[PDB]
């Protein structure tokens, strides 16, 4: 699905 | 037909069986077979002998008889099974194995090779369970107790390790000096402490299992040529594994035989195993001279034939004690040179190889002493990897900033038309790093892998999301195909965190070993903020690697793990990485020039073994020698320091990142060149008269 680990934010 | 006659000249061949003389006691198992034929014990030992003379189907008919004659017969069932096993008929293996057990719960030994049935199928669980259960019926049972060791190993348990390693040397002491067939493989014997001559020795006996299969042949010794006279000057070099395809070995030299030179060279592949369908194989078959594909050939006297009357001058051994090996075809010594080149981190032992293709600084002089073949010294590496063939991709590179060279980091054949068509983008000069500042595009890539998604249109360019390769290419993922998007590889993706110092070791978890876990604790303590990078491989090592970093100190967020990825994303990945942490114990070979070429730098500590010192030739190739580390202090604060001073760890990395091209270490027409002078040099050596000795 390729979500990432966590996310970057603006 | 007197029982007790047959009974006489059974145990007259059981004597002469324990004297190794396993052809005389053939001829009185079926001399007892003659006098009285419903004998059981003889059909078992005949089926025994049989088995290790590589007569499998012979073997199986004996087994078969004796339990028919008395269906108690535990010990036939798993006996047949292995014979089962070694007919690649798993099927019947597991049945004569439950078979056994049922019959007889208490019998150890079918417990134990039901364990080696699961750990040849990766149920590494499963496989220590059955291992402990056969322990439990038979605590002196050494095939089952190191071979629980080694999956306590690929797990990284480490219960009890210290007494486990004293264990195993003293099984191999013994089984040594009781002319006894070492319950430690000769590949797993570089991951415990045994002396360089146990470890020739355990070599050697399993060299000598070839020689018991191919002395039924009955086979004369061969005539090798004396010229080059019928080749046309040409010296036939033939190489032979079991890898031609999607396998490590051909990750590292497909290149290798298309760039022999056709004037003084003939090249000869012999392919021990099937077309994978694999670009792989499709290249060496393409590019070398002749292809034989020896897997049509099961019977090593025609394969050893084959390969005789194709004029082959010298052989290379690229399988040594691996899967897929058929040294029985080394034995028969079809060829006057034999040598062994990569598939194997080790001594063959035995006398049918005459070589082992080594550099001075794997193989130093003071060592020599673990190598039963002589020393053939490469001019600065014996390694070699195909990386600037398969990931070109890798050879340049562009970050975002959101100005770091390893947080957001884009490849691809087509990036610099795609990079001059943004209007700003900063080049960060070092040959130079371009930086895509914070901007609508940037955006949109960020958002692509925040979103999940698999893929972006940017100006008219395909931008990929570097964890959906397989979907998008599954040839370029595998490493056959070079990707023609362009890929975004961020450390969100694999959980790492953006400001801090990410040590990593790609390689396989047996690698590692309680004290190298140590080095990595002292070295993350003494690193703020700084993560260790490892991967599930397996995955049920991981709650043993963690519980382990606990007791060390260390809380749970200073060790990350990721899965297993594809060839090209594990090598690309690598980007995300500051410092490389080799495995002392084990070097990471094919780990370790992945890493390289993603221009990470690779802290090593070389040791005694070929296998511990591989990474420190490789990085001497380089010419990275303040990355090699004399001893555990030494490893410690080379990784500290690049962890803490990061002008020096911006420095050394720009010096990985040019020297990757620089070097020789991935410029394979230089490798074969030398390689080429090398064969020469051992030629010239017989051809004029003399036994193989060492060549520098
Ligand atoms: C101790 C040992 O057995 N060493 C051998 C090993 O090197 P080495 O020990 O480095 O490699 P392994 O046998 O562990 O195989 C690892 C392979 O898996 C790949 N990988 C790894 C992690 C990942 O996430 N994804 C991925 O694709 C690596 O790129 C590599 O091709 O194979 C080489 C190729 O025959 C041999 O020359 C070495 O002697």
């Amino acid at each position: 699905q390729f979500m990432p680990v966590y996310q970057i934010y603006l | 037909s007197c029982p007790t006659h047959a009974d006489s000249l059974n145990n007259l061949a059981n004597i002469k069986r324990e004297q190794g003389n396993i052809e005389e006691a053939v001829r009185l198992y079926r001399k007892a077979l003659e006098v009285f034929p419903e004998f059981a014990a003889a059909h078992s030992n005949l089926a025994s002998v049989l088995q290790q003379q590589g007569k499998l189907q012979e073997a199986l008919m004996h087994y078969k008889e004796a339990i028919r004659i008395s269906p108690t017969f535990a010990d036939a069932y798993s006996n047949m099974g292995n014979t089962l096993k070694e007919m690649q008929d798993v099927q019947g293996a597991l049945q004569c194995y439950t078979r056994a057990i049922q019959i007889n719960p208490a019998f150890a030994d079918a417990h134990s090779n039901l364990a080696s049935i699961h750990k040849d199928s990766g149920n590494i669980p499963e496989a220590i369970a059955s291992y402990r259960t056969a322990l439990k019926l038979k605590p002196d049972f050494p095939d089952a107790y190191c071979n629980l060791a080694h999956c306590l190993q690929i797990v990284c348990d480490w219960t009890d390790y210290d007494e486990r390693m004293k264990k195993l040397v003293s099984i191999v002491a013994d089984q040594l000096e009781k002319n006894r067939l070492p319950s430690v493989h000769p590949h797993h014997s570089m991951l415990y402490p045994l002396s360089h001559g146990f470890r020739k020795a355990i070599a050697e006996r399993h060299g000598n299992l070839c020689l018991d299969k191919i002395n039924v042949l009955h086979k004369p010794p061969y005539e090798h040529p004396k010229d080059l006279k019928l080749s046309d000057g040409r010296l036939r070099v033939g190489y032979v594994s079991s890898d031609f395809g999607n396998h490590p070995t051909s990750h590292l030299m497909q290149s290798i035989p298309g760039m022999h030179n056709p004037d003084k060279f003939e090249v000869f592949c012999y392919a021990l195993s099937p077309d994978d369908g694999t670009n792989f194989r499709v290249k060496v078959m393409a590019e070398a001279n002749h292809f034989i594909d020896l897997s049509q050939i099961p019977c090593n006297g025609k394969a050893a034939d084959r390969i005789h009357q194709d004029g082959i001058h010298i052989l290379v051994n690229m399988n040594g004690y691996t899967k897929g090996a058929r040294n029985e075809l080394f034995a028969l010594r079809p060829a006057p040179i034999q040598a062994m080149w990569l598939g194997y981190p080790g001594t063959s032992g035995a006398l049918f190889m005459d070589y082992i293709i080594t550099d001075q600084e794997t193989s130093p002089a003071e060592v020599a002493e673990q190598y039963s073949e002589k020393l053939a010294y490469m001019p600065h590496t014996f390694f070699i990897g195909d990386h600037a063939n398969m990931f070109p991709h890798l050879k340049k590179k562009a970050v975002i900033d959101f100005i770091y060279d390893n947080r957001i980091v884009l490849n691809g054949i087509d990036l610099k038309a795609f990079l001059d068509s943004l209007p700003d983008v900063k080049i960060v000069k070092m040959l130079n790093m371009p930086v895509i500042p914070m901007n609508t595009i940037a955006e949109a890539v960020i958002e692509m892998i925040n979103r999940g998604q698999i893929q972006i249109t940017i100006n008219g360019f395909s931008i990929s999301n570097g964890l959906a390769t397989t979907q998008i290419n599954n040839k370029a993922a595998t490493g056959e195909e070079v990707p023609r998007t362009i890929i975004v590889t961020t450390r969100s993706q694999y959980g790492l965190p953006e400001d801090a110092i990410v040590y990593c070791n790609f390689n396989q978890l047996y690698k590692i070993d309680p004290s190298t876990l140590q080095m990595w604790a002292n070295i993350l303590k003494r690193v703020p903020n700084s993560v260790l990078w490892l991967l599930r491989f397996p995955a049920v090592g991981e709650p043993n690697i963690q519980q382990y970093a606990q007791n060390m100190g260390l809380p749970q967020n200073r060790i990350i793990f990721s899965p297993v990825a594809p060839k090209e994303e594990h090598v690309r990945r690598g980007q995300l990485a500051d410092v490389c942490l080799d495995t002392p114990l084990c070097n990471g070979h094919t780990t370790g020039m992945d890493v390289l070429w993603a221009g990470t730098p690779m802290v090593t500590m070389p040791g005694e073994t070929l296998a511990s010192r591989v990474a420190a030739s490789q990085l001497t190739c380089l010419g990275c020698l303040e990355l090699i580390a004399k001893n555990r202090q030494e490893y410690e604060d080379i990784a500290v320091k690049l962890g803490t001073d990061l002008e020096y760890l911006k420095k050394v990395r720009g010096k990985v990142w040019k020297q990757r091209i620089s070097s020789p270490l991935f410029n394979t027409k230089q490798y074969t060149m030398e390689l080429e002078r090398l064969y020469l040099q051992m030629w010239e050596h017989y051809a004029a008269g003399n036994k193989p000795d060492h060549m520098i």
